[PDB]
DNA sequence: TACGGAAAAATAACACGGCGAATAC
DNA sequence: GTATTCGCCGTGAATAAAAAGGGTA
RNA sequence: GCCUUUUUAUU
């Protein structure tokens, strides 16, 4: 790489980037890991 | 005259002054500060009395149900104090309250507090933590200033500061505009207006109070003014000022200071005034018209032509107005008027519920100050609040009542316009001590009120069909509040326990940080200086510089804690020019207002001073009195001077500079396994190891019965007992806070009676109640061959030999077992058990406890490299090492209870079974299942030592503060030498003293190279064996040099057996008691010199090691004092090539245990590309963090031959690429 | 370590790094100071789709001029407003 | 990069990401962070032939 | 991703993001079955307050702190700061093949050389071990090598000091607030696990050997390896970047071995012998006939070509001619050669004869100081310096001066800012006259019979050589040590009336030595307090210097400024 | 087996420049 | 329109060791 | 396998 460019987030760059969606709010179970 | 301990090693005091009060005790300001923290006193003052009488009893708003208090008891803890060090149980007794249901009582038990041992300390985790006192704000009035240039911009600025116990701050500040604001809690300053309103203030009320009040009367001209004689003080006026045809002001001219006197005795109560005069001036009072009731004029508004005129219309003669003056009476108050935007009651409320209905901001301000619950002024705190205002009493209500707002205004213009001075927070009366049973009292007070608002809840939906008291408080808060104190907490300090000097250090230590005092990094440059006023209360010298210097810093000798909180140092009542023998401990405010004179003064056998104009001090600087003129004298020459600063000799001729450097690193030195006692020492040396609870101190005194290493056992007297007698578990090789050994030797020999302030048994780095923290050495202060370029030790090989230095560290290697114990891997050291026995000499890298996973993969733990030694005890507790140990506790009990019945038998069959059922009681305390951390069924603690060898790379130094670490292991025989053959020890660097003031360590030289040549001289007569006689002259004439000894031993009182047992601790050589200021001069160090072998001169011709000639100039060889530090490099090193690297970026880790990868820093970044290192600074970041793809590439190129390195996309830079990511910044490469 | 997740909210949300900076970058787009900028975020004034309201002005504006404009709350407010301005306008 | 290492993190990020400022792999402090060659030394002559290259 | 806030047997940033999700899911369950207008409000604002709280802290109503009151690590907390990546983790980046230990003398080895220890270098180089085993043949495979390296036999150290022959190795101080703090060094193999710093270096580093603990790091490839031998050599880094003085100043103990042999001394043993040569004269000393110090006639050759005189040169002075290289001159060795004095010295060496032959006269320069150092026997005692007999009777003048000028101010003479000006102004007068007398009674007072009539000649006090020399005591230390001290500050910034009348020779008093901690424990506060601020000066300098790189030969441009130097003081 | 966040905490309260915001004249 | 004070905000060296704590019923 | 606070200590 030669420039590192910095601009706004868009929506369909921040899907972009992800490749799930995340729907539970608990990290991993309580039982096992 | 003398006790039986002090027979053995007696040692001279070189004090020309007699101390006339002896040391008290140490930890009087730990001790009896939480002493009175756990008895019942009737009392509310002091204790947790005043905790439980504050909040009980406790009534609920509508619930018709009170909670009563009566008494509170402590019981006995379920484990001693030695179960507790090495389990990891809190020693903490049960605390159990008796509470009364009223419209049925219990002893029920909320919480526990920790219990203070007879060391002063607290076992939280099995680790011996102890809270520390505070250097913090008093609560109390603070006048401050910042002049020059702090928030300056060309005028002076006072702020006042009412701050409480709790609560919310006030303050008062200025500012460059001239209006007083307040500042609540340091938000958004308001006007000073509103916060006088809110005490049911009209705005009339506010000026008569804080000014004065002029008469005014009409007559037939326009207006007159009665004129007041306390006014016309700095009065310029461009008009004459007339009465009755008498001129006395000129016009347009300033007057001096024959018109104030000369108008006094003609006081004429009527003037004339022209009507320009009073229009500049306000008229603070509002008037209401006769005929139809309107406002003629507003509050607090200028007047002018047409305002004076409606006076004629309106019908009032008295106009009741203020007196304006840039000296006299600030008018900044009256500024402030026209600054807020309202000026009603109901309306000044809002402004404070926004710093918005009408009930809950009215009763905001009450919670504010006018409640007792959340703020509070103890009898300190109104102590201070009433000395600042100068008030009548010192004892009132702990709340701001509304006559205590307009008395701190007043204080404030007077200090304004120069009539009062303004404080300082470096004055040790504005710092009061927040001490062990004071923190204690509050902490368990937070808890108090946490279950407090739980019963104010419960009771709403409780029946009250006869409850009970355990139901209703919960266990939770009220325990949790007093462990989250004393545990991870900036009060609750990791005490260092190495040596003794650093228990006791840490005991008298003043540590500023916490909740309610200021931080170490964010401190201001005045609170770390040193004020005049320390004098004897906190030292000056023992202060851990770094990050936290001025905060943190040591308690003197005989500085005592009051019950308000301020700190007194004894001083010796002068009655008409003659010192008495009673104390009297005066406070910092005392300090100021008396005349004290200073303790090194020549005095006569009455007990005048010999000069006429002696040096003394007021205020805390340096000035001249006579001797009738001064009201008290310090009581002893260690005064200023702390614990640990008066261990270190010659602190008169020690450098300041260099004696902060000396005493931080006196507090950090290991046990030697041999301890020698200082040749050169204080009279302190003896106080240090009887006042500490590490060393083992007999209750009662007599004759001992079976001497051992394990335990000591006395027979108590018959004037001692009450019966029985007394055993003493002496702890043998256990592990400390900074995993270094800590063991009790004992000292008396079998049949030697001793009393009860002698010591039985010597603790770690002592030896027969001197405290030993290192070894005396022959340091020869001259450079060989180089190895003394800096400050730097280069020492023998005899050091290596004998074991001079070589210090134990018994380092903790836990296993936490979620996971059997057995040590199926899918050796010798293991006793087919997978632990680790006792006694095993295992070396770095091998396994130590066997610890598998139920799957079978081996994930169990290891010992690191370079602490290879030898086991001491392997303390398994919650399987056939287990119970090993409860045998040997069995043993132990067998061992302690029938040696205990035994003694009194020589009906009886009552007294043989009373302690076998106390055997069974025994049994039961150590069998039960110990508590311990959830999740395991149990977990195997490994006490495992290493014999720290010394070599170069070990930090020695001496209690002056020579700085420096062992060049190398240099040979006996490569040292300097001198005539009679034996050669130096250490060689030592003597360019330290050309750079600070450091020739106290060579006045400790030269008096060590004294006393080893008297001890030289005693162990000549012993190995001829001369008489006993003949060895009794040469010790009385020994201690008999000097001005006036204070002292004044006779030998003669000695036995003839007791004179040839005080040789054999005399052979090593002579213990010197030297004082910090009242020490030996440099005359009476060279009459010392005259009395050995050696010639009066304190440099001697020797010849070189490998050289073998004579020097031309002498070096002054002796045995100065050194000890060996904790920094050693066996801990301080740490190498890794390739390792586990962290989870949250792809970097090494930091610590010793964690495989020790070195951090590099942004300082060192910007060092590595000045010199222009492209390759060195691309390789230092990326190959050895980040590139993951590349540092596996590397390591498969390193091995292969080849020293090429790639180019890679750092790995550490994608953690970072990915945290802006995750925001809502779009970030790329290109 | 590279892969990332994203989650779909019910309401937009403005950014806090963008609002609290100094100068405010949705401040200088709204040509709002600091203080009202913050006042509809957090729910307690109202802007159109501009004119600040608060909540007791809202109960007014319906019956007065709600068929002519509507206004909203939150980051879906000053969304809706960032969609109707433009750069080049 | 090199503005957002010394301080206000908080807001040369917001300045930089509503500019564009798009920087062209010059200054050390970037170098550092980004983890390359610097052009300080005799990585210069590694950049004296990138600006050759491109 | 995950791996950025890694779970662990609970962080400071899982349990933030569980905020945020439990947030979210709540708003979820609010469209489905059309909640009302006032929960809606009050559930978005705290979603609005969850994002506020995750992107940032501090910045907000009011910053969300944890259980345990500390506060909670944001994406802004973990970004910015000290605590953040790019200074913790992008700036401040772990290093391996690198350790840290403290430092030693070392005064055998090169000015190029160091000291490794054997186990810590073996830690170090540990894949340079396995290169070098798998190269020859001994243990080819990565397995075995590692149990060859953890058993320590005998064939390990011989294949070890063939890498380390001639490896550069980066000595790096943990504070670095110079250029000099890094510098690269050739170590050889010793034992104990201290590194030997060398003492030339050691004014570089501006780091004594007070047992200050610091890293060390190496150069893996080859192509970093020669930007450690020709940039970061201790060789090569003579002068400071800062000024045209060479930063390699003998400081303390090379100087005073150089300082005790440079000197002149009358009925000396030897006075007055012909020596052939200056090495005759390493004869005339070793054998010890003679003294180091001797007014004698030595031969010497000096360079620029050879020339030969028969000057006045004492036997110490010509010790040094072997020392020195050709090229140096005799003008700058004939002087007492003190640390002011050779830090010329050291820089003419550079100037006309080069760096090759400096390498060699700086080592030879601390072979010499030192090994003489210990035949001199230069030390400290209460016998070297002494009290002189003018000062009991300045301090009691001065104690009687103080008197007449108190009663002036009981009956009315002098005001207060007056009489405060005076005692300030009789005190210094009496400071700077303690001060001449005790320093010609440690310049001129021990006097030795040379056959003859008794002359003035400079003493032999070791205080004096090392206060003349200017190597670690300068003319106010040692005014404070054998005299008094003189006036102390406040803390606030004013004087102390009565200083200290006595001095440390025969202790101070209790107030005396108080007021003496109020300008002691004053400066230490200063110097612990102002290390922050340069500390952060040093952030401050660089970060906005960083971007200036020279990068033409020549441009065209004679545009300038005009040079002026000091003028407004008295003396230039 | 559930919600993670609010109001009280009988909270902790610094200092030397700086940038933008809300007023007086 | 022009300053002007202030609320809040940037920063407060570097580097090794130990301790608890890692959500509350 | 760690991380962050707090305390001690070092330069
Ligand atoms: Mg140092």
């Amino acid at each position: 790489f030669d420039a590192i460019k910095i601009a706004l987030a868009s929506p369909d760059m921040i899907r972009s980037w992800s490749f799930g969606e995340v729907k539970k709010p608990e990290t991993i179970n309580y039982r096992t890991f | 005259v003398y006790s039986y301990t002090e027979k053995k090693r007696i040692r001279k005091d070189f004090g020309k002054r007699p101390q006339v009060l002896d040391v008290p005790y140490l930890l009087s300001i730990q001790l009896d500060s939480f002493q009175k923290f756990i008895e019942q006193d009737p009392e509310g003052q002091y204790g947790l009395e005043a905790a439980f009488r504050s909040v009980f009893p406790i009534q609920s708003y509508s619930g018709n149900s009170e909670l009563q208090y009566v008494s509170y008891r402590l019981g006995e803890p379920v484990f001693d104090v030695q179960e507790c060090q090495i389990r990891g149980v809190t020693y903490s007794a049960p605390l159990r309250v008796k509470l009364r249901l009223v419209i049925k009582e219990q002893e029920v038990y909320m919480g526990e507090i920790p219990l203070m041992t007879d060391n002063g300390t607290f076992v939280i985790n099995g680790t011996e933590r102890v809270i520390v006192s505070q250097l913090h704000r008093s609560p109390g009035v603070f006048f401050d200033s910042d002049k020059g240039k702090t928030h300056s911009s060309g005028k002076v600025l006072y702020n006042a500061r009412i701050i409480p116990y709790r609560g919310s701050w006030l303050d008062f500040e200025f500012d460059p505009k001239d209006n007083l604001f307040v500042r609540i809690d340091r938000r958004r300053k308001l006007p000073a207006t509103i916060i006088l309103r809110a005490l049911n203030y009209t705005t009339e009320q506010i000026l008569d109070l804080f000014f004065e009040k002029v008469i005014f009367e009409i007559r037939d001209n326009k207006l007159q003014m009665e004129l007041v004689p306390e006014r016309l003080r700095g009065e310029t006026a461009s008009f004459d000022i007339e009465a009755n045809g008498k001129v006395y002001v000129e016009k347009g001219r300033r007057i001096t200071a024959r018109h104030i006197r000369q108008l006094e005795k003609d006081d004429v109560k009527l003037i004339e005034v022209p009507v320009e005069y009073i229009a500049g001036k306000v008229v603070a009072k509002d008037y209401i018209d006769e005929s139809t009731g309107e406002l003629i004029c507003a509050a607090n508004m200028e007047l002018s032509l047409d305002l004076l005129a409606k006076l004629s219309q309106s019908g009032h003669k008295r106009i009741e107005t203020l007196f304006t003056n840039d000296l006299d009476h600030g008018p900044y108050i009256s500024e402030t008027l026209r600054v807020d935007p309202t000026n009603d009651r109901l309306s000044a409320l809002v402004e404070i519920y926004r710093m918005p209905t009408r009930e809950a901001a009215e009763s905001l301000f009450e919670n504010l100050f006018f409640s007792e619950d959340r703020y509070d002024l103890s009898a300190v705190g109104r102590m201070k609040f009433n000395r600042s205002l100068l008030r009548e009493e010192i004892e009132g209500s702990g709340i701001l009542s509304k006559d205590d707002i307009i008395d701190v205004m007043k204080k404030l213009i007077d200090i304004r316009n120069g009539k009062g001075e303004v404080d300082d927070i470096d004055h040790l009366g504005n710092r009061r001590i927040r001490s062990v049973g004071e923190m204690a009292e509050n902490q368990f007070r937070v808890g108090l009120v946490r279950v407090e608002r739980a019963v104010k809840e419960r009771l709403s939906l409780g029946d009250l069909d006869t409850l009970m008291p355990q139901d209703m408080i919960n266990a939770k808060p009220i325990s949790a509040a007093v462990k989250e104190f004393f545990g991870s907490s900036q009060l609750s300090q990791f005490m260092d326990q190495n040596n003794p000097l650093s228990e006791i250090t840490h005991k008298r230590r003043i540590s500023a940080l916490g909740p309610g005092g200021l931080t170490r990094e964010r401190a201001g440059f005045e609170v770390r200086d040193v004020h005049p006023t320390h004098y004897g209360r906190v030292c000056p010298i023992e202060t851990p510089e770094g990050p936290n210097i001025g905060l943190i810093n040591s308690l003197s000798v005989y500085a005592q804690t009051n019950e308000y909180g301020f700190l007194e140092t004894p001083y010796r009542k002068v009655t008409d020019g003659v010192v008495t023998d009673e104390i009297h401990y005066l406070s910092a405010i005392e300090e100021g207002n008396y005349v004290i004179a200073q303790a090194n003064s020549n005095l006569d056998e009455e007990g005048h001073f010999v000069e006429d104009l002696v040096t003394c001090r007021s205020k805390g600087e340096s000035s001249l009195f006579s001797r009738d003129q001064v009201d008290y004298m310090d009581v002893s020459t260690q005064q200023v001077v702390s614990v640990g600063a008066s261990l270190i000799p010659f602190l008169e001729h020690d450098d300041a500079n260099r004696a902060l450097m000396g005493a931080n690193m006196q507090r950090q030195a290991v046990p030697t396994l041999r301890a020698d006692k200082p040749l050169v020492g204080t009279g302190m040396e003896r106080a240090v190891a009887v006042d500490s609870g590490v060393t083992a101190v007999a209750k009662r005194g007599g004759v001992v019965q079976y001497v051992d290493a394990s335990r000591i056992v006395i027979k108590v007297n018959e004037d001692e007992m009450y019966a029985g007698i007394d055993i003493y578990n002496l702890t043998k090789y256990t592990r400390s806070n900074q995993n270094t050994c800590i063991n009790q030797m004992p000292c008396v020999s079998l049949g030697e009676p001793v009393e009860r302030g002698d010591v039985l048994a010597d603790g770690p780095s002592t030896d027969l109640g001197e405290l030993a923290l290192g070894q005396n050495m022959r340091v020869a202060f001259m450079p060989w061959n180089g190895y003394n370029f800096e400050d730097s030790i280069l020492v023998s090989e005899r050091v290596v030999q004998e074991d001079r230095f070589t210090t134990i560290h018994i380092q903790e290697l836990a296993c936490v077992s979620r996971e059997e114990i057995t040590a199926d891997i899918p050796l010798s050291k293991l006793d087919e058990s997978g632990i680790v026995y006792i006694g095993a000499e295992v070396t770095g890298g091998d396994i130590l406890v066997g610890k598998v996973t139920p799957k079978v993969k081996d994930s169990s733990l290891r010992v690191p490299n370079g602490v290879s030694g030898t086991v001491i005890d392997v303390q398994v507790f919650t399987d056939k090492r287990a119970l090993e140990i409860e045998e040997m506790q069995l043993k132990q009990a067998k061992k302690d209870l029938s040696e205990e019945l035994q003694i009194l038998e020589a009906q009886y069959d009552e007294l043989k079974h009373e302690f076998e059922k106390k055997l069974e009681a025994k049994r039961r305390k150590i069998t039960q299942g110990d508590d311990l951390a959830p999740g395991v069924l149990k977990i195997v603690k490994v006490y495992l030592a290493v014999k720290r060898r010394i070599q170069p790379g070990d930090k020695m130094a001496g209690r002056h503060g020579n700085k420096g670490v062992i060049s190398k292991i240099n040979p006996i025989e490569d040292m300097p030498y001198d005539e009679n053959g034996t050669p130096v020890d250490i060689v030592l660097n003597p360019l330290g003293v050309p750079s600070r003031m450091n020739i106290g360590q060579i006045l400790e030289t030269h008096l060590g190279m004294a006393a080893k040549g008297i001890g030289d001289k005693i162990n000549a007569m012993l190995k001829q064996q001369q008489e006993v006689a003949k060895l009794r002259e040469f010790i009385q004439r020994a201690y008999d040099l000097g001005a006036d000894v204070r002292q004044k031993v006779d030998l003669s009182t000695f036995s003839d057996e007791e004179v040839m047992r005080l040789a054999e601790n005399l052979r090593k050589g002579m213990p010197i008691a030297t004082p910090v200021f009242d020490g030996a001069k440099e005359a009476e160090i060279k009459e010392l010199l005259k009395l050995g072998d050696l010639p009066t001169s304190g440099q001697i011709r020797l010849y070189d090691g490998r050289t073998g000639e004579q020097f031309e100039r002498p070096v002054t060889v002796g045995y100065m004092y050194m000890l060996k530090l904790n920094h050693l490099v066996d801990d301080k090193m740490h190498a890794r090539s390739t390792g586990s690297y962290s989870l949250v970026t792809q970097q090494p880790l930091g610590g010793k245990a964690q495989f020790g990868g070195q951090r590099f820093g942004e300082m060192e970044v910007w060092a590595l590309e000045a010199y222009g290192a492209a390759y060195t600074l691309q390789e230092m970041l990326t190959v050895k963090s980040d590139d993951v793809n590349g540092r596996t590439k590397m390591y498969k190129n390193i091995v292969d031959g080849n020293h090429q390195m790639e180019p890679g996309m750092p790995e550490s830079f994608n953690v970072l690429l990915k945290e802006i990511r995750s925001l809502g910044i779009n970030i790329e490469l290109e | 370590r590279e892969r990332m997740g994203h989650i779909e909210l019910a309401s937009p949300t403005a950014h806090i790094w963008f609002l609290k900076s100094l100068p405010s970058r949705i401040g200088l787009l709204l040509d709002m100071p600091l203080r009202d900028i913050e006042r509809v975020l957090y729910f307690e004034s109202y802007v159109v789709i501009q004119q600040i309201l608060t909540e007791e002005q809202y109960l007014d504006a319906l019956e007065e001029f709600g068929d002519e404009f509507d206004a909203k709350m939150g980051a879906e407010a000053i969304q809706a407003l960032l969609k109707s301005m433009d750069l080049e306008q | 990069i090199s503005a957002a290492s010394f301080q206000e993190t908080t807001r040369v990020l917001t300045e930089a990401a509503v500019a564009g400022k798009r920087d062209e792999l010059r200054g050390l402090k970037e170098n550092v962070i980004v983890g390359r060659l610097i052009p300080a030394g005799t990585g210069y002559a590694y950049h004296q032939d990138r600006m050759r290259r491109r | 991703p995950p791996d950025l806030r890694p779970l662990v047997p609970t962080s400071d940033l899982n349990d933030l993001y569980r905020r945020v999700i439990n947030r979210n899911n709540r708003l979820k369950r609010l469209l489905d079955l059309a909640a009302p207008d006032i929960i809606v409000r009050n559930e978005k604002r705290m979603l609005q307050e969850a994002v506020d709280a995750l992107l940032d802290n501090g910045r907000r109503g009011r910053a969300i702190t944890g259980s345990n009151k500390r506060p909670l690590k944001s994406l802004a907390d973990m970004i910015k700061g000290k605590q953040g990546r790019f200074r913790q983790n992008l700036l401040g980046k772990r290093v391996d093949y690198s350790g840290r230990s403290v430092i030693t003398v070392g005064p055998y080895l090169r000015l190029h050389q160091c000291g490794l220890p054997k186990k810590m270098a073996l830690e170090l180089f540990k894949p340079f071990i396995y290169g070098k085993l798998e190269l020859r043949g001994l243990a080819t495979t990565i397995k075995a090598a590692k149990k060859m390296v953890e058993r320590e036999e005998a064939v390990v150290w011989d294949i070890l000091d063939e890498v380390i022959r001639e490896h550069p190795v980066l000595l790096n101080r943990a504070p670095t607030l110079h250029r000099l703090g890094i510098q690269a060094f050739e170590p050889v193999l010793i034992e104990g696990k201290a590194i030997q710093l060398h003492p030339l270096v050691c004014a570089a580093y501006n780091a004594d050997f007070d047992g200050d603990q610091m890293a060390v790091h190496v150069p893996l490839t080859l192509e970093a390896q020669l930007e450690a031998r020709a940039l970061m050599m201790s060789t090569n880094n003579i002068l400071s970047p800062a000024n045209g003085e060479p930063i390699i100043v003998p400081s303390q103990d090379v100087v005073l071995g150089l300082y005790y042999m440079t000197r002149d001394c009358v009925n000396a043993k030897g006075e007055g012998m012909v020596l052939t040569g200056p090495k005759e004269a390493e004869r005339l000393y070793r054998s010890g006939l003679a003294s180091l110090h001797a007014r004698v006639k030595v031969r010497i050759t000096e360079y620029e070509v050879a020339k030969t005189s028969l000057k006045d040169t004492t036997v110490g002075r010509a010790i040094l001619w072997m020392i020195v290289p050709k090229g140096l001159p005799y003008s700058i060795v004939n002087q007492a050669l003190g640390k002011k004095a050779i830090s010329k010295m050291l820089n003419t060496c550079y100037r006309i004869l080069g760096l090759k032959p400096t390498v060699i006269f700086a080592d030879q320069i601390m072979y010499t100081g030192f090994a003489y150092a210990a035949r001199s026997g230069a030390s400290v005692g209460i016998d070297d310096m002494v009290i002189p007999e003018k000062k009991h009777e300045i301090i009691s003048e001065a104690e009687a001066e103080v008197a007449e000028i108190q009663e002036q101010f009981q009956s009315g003479l002098v005001t207060a800012g007056e009489r405060y000006n005076k005692v300030i102004d009789i005190w210094a007068a009496a400071n700077d006259r303690v001060s001449k007398a005790m320093m010609d009674n440690l310049q001129t007072e021990t006097v030795i019979n040379r056959d003859g009539q008794e002359e003035k000649q400079v003493s032999f006090n070791s205080i004096y050589m090392m206060a003349d020399s200017g190597a670690r005591g300068s003319a106010a230390q040692i005014r404070q040590l054998a005299g008094m001290r003189g006036l102390m500050a406040k803390p606030d910034g004013s004087i102390i009336e009565t200083p200290i009348t006595a001095n440390f020779r025969e202790g101070l008093n209790v107030l005396q030595y108080f007021i003496s901690t109020h300008g002691a424990r004053k400066g230490l506060a200063d110097t612990a307090l102002k290390t922050a601020n340069s500390g952060y000066l040093t952030r401050r300098l660089v970060d906005v210097a960083q971007d200036l790189v020279v990068t033409e030969d020549d441009c065209g441009t004679h545009e300038g400024i005009m040079m002026t130097p000091v003028i407004e003081g008295g003396d230039v």
